């Protein structure tokens, strides 16, 4: 599209400047069009990518929890008739969210999965997948919300079992899945228990395999191993 | 306010 | 434009739904649609559009300043030549910044500050004019820089003019446009003088004029004089 | 880093 004029390496060192800059609409535009080469993605630029639709999708996400309990009030008993505006306002943003997970999904499918054969990418972008799948069903209510929850199990199971043959339990994607996976099951599956009992593994896990590795990696995979602690600790 | 992967400041 | 079909009251409830969710853009998109109705502004409209733009402009400001900061030291003495992309990307911003800027000024000559005649209306319109000069300012590097300037100085002059004829010391709009107007000297005029002059007679005229005031009125009017003591404790 | 107003968060 739009950045079809652009170097490849431009369009990644522009990516790079719009992240010091928190200009996050413009980092995802950046990196789709990098994408949109049709080249495979380093590991630096994987992570340029999810972290760019990743805020994107953040300010969106809150956005709607912010309307949706508005709206959820005015729908009470003894609450005043405001009119069709918070709905209206509402759908406009699930509407811009709904379009940045398409498009995710769109990047995905076309052609960044099919073209990736190492573990380490397969597993991001599979991962990627459930996420954003995942997105689209925090605000489904109509006919294909069993489908979309099913389409992010299924790529979040597809990732844990790739991941699980081909990676160690420290590796940060490993710990970053099996984190998600988690949350999908307590937030949106409705099932606390599974939830529990994987963030439970995959910390013991991890924990047992902490001495293979250097203080740098140390670093990283105690971090994610936190975050499986923290939602143990609120589940529990 | 579950904790997921990566995540904004 | 966009906002041509929608009712001027729900555009003005869609604003305050859009601040709520930190959602400035689309803030800033309904505040120019009900300006466009052609009706004058009330107190709370103001502020709405005020904060709208001023989020939306603050996040081009702040991206903008990182990559300047970047550029320039680019053009540093042993730095590595690294192509035209850091320039470019600072031009993008800065031709986004420039539209918001024209976009407001473009509200207030059409036609909002003709059709103001209060002193709280008028000083308002004229303090935002002052405003979005002073932001093209900070930006302009060209032949206009000096047209720019003075039309911001000339703006806030006459904001000045009227609001110490017609608004009591302690008036929050008088006293956030005198704060602005010393900003203005320290920053763009490179007058420090006249930026701690202003803002010290300021702080002492509202000083001297707080025993007339109500709880409320006396918190609203102390934290901009706040603003006018950090600044000079900055610039002394 | 002058203060100015309105200031965002
Ligand atoms: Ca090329
Ligand atoms: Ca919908
Ligand atoms: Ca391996
Ligand atoms: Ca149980
Ligand atoms: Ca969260
Ligand atoms: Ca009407
Ligand atoms: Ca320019
Ligand atoms: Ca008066
Ligand atoms: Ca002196
Ligand atoms: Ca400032
Ligand atoms: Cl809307
Ligand atoms: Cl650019």
């Amino acid at each position: 599209g739009a950045m079809g004029s652009m170097e490849r390496a431009s369009l990644i060192q522009k990516a790079k400047l719009a992240e010091q800059a928190e200009r996050y609409e413009d980092m995802a535009a950046f990196m789709k069009g990098a994408v949109e080469k049709g080249e495979e993605l380093s590991c630096e630029e994987r992570n340029l990518l999810s972290v760019a639709y990743k805020n994107v999708v953040g300010g969106q996400r809150a956005a709607w929890r912010v309307l949706s309990s508005i709206e959820q009030k005015s729908n009470e008993e003894g609450s005043e008739e405001k009119g069709p505006e918070v709905r209206e306002y509402r759908e406009k943003v699930e509407t811009e969210l709904q379009g940045v997970c398409d498009t995710v999904l769109g990047l995905l499918d076309s052609h960044l999965i099919k073209e990736a054969g190492d573990a380490e990418s397969r597993v991001f972008y599979l991962k990627m997948k459930g996420d954003y799948y995942r997105y689209l069903a925090e605000v489904a209510t109509g006919d294909d919300k069993k489908r979309i929850i099913d389409s992010a199990r299924s790529a979040y199971q597809e990732a844990m079992d790739i991941s699980k043959k081909e990676m160690p339990p420290t590796n940060p994607i490993r710990l970053g899945l099996a984190l998600n996976f988690s949350v999908f099951h307590y937030e949106i599956a409705n099932s606390p228990e599974e939830a529990i009992s994987l963030a439970k593994t995959t910390f013991d896990e991890a924990m047992a395999d902490l001495h293979t590795l250097s203080e740098d990696s140390y670093k990283d995979s105690t971090l994610i191993m936190q975050l499986l602690r923290d939602n143990l600790t609120l589940w529990t | 306010r579950s904790s997921s992967f990566p995540y904004t400041t």
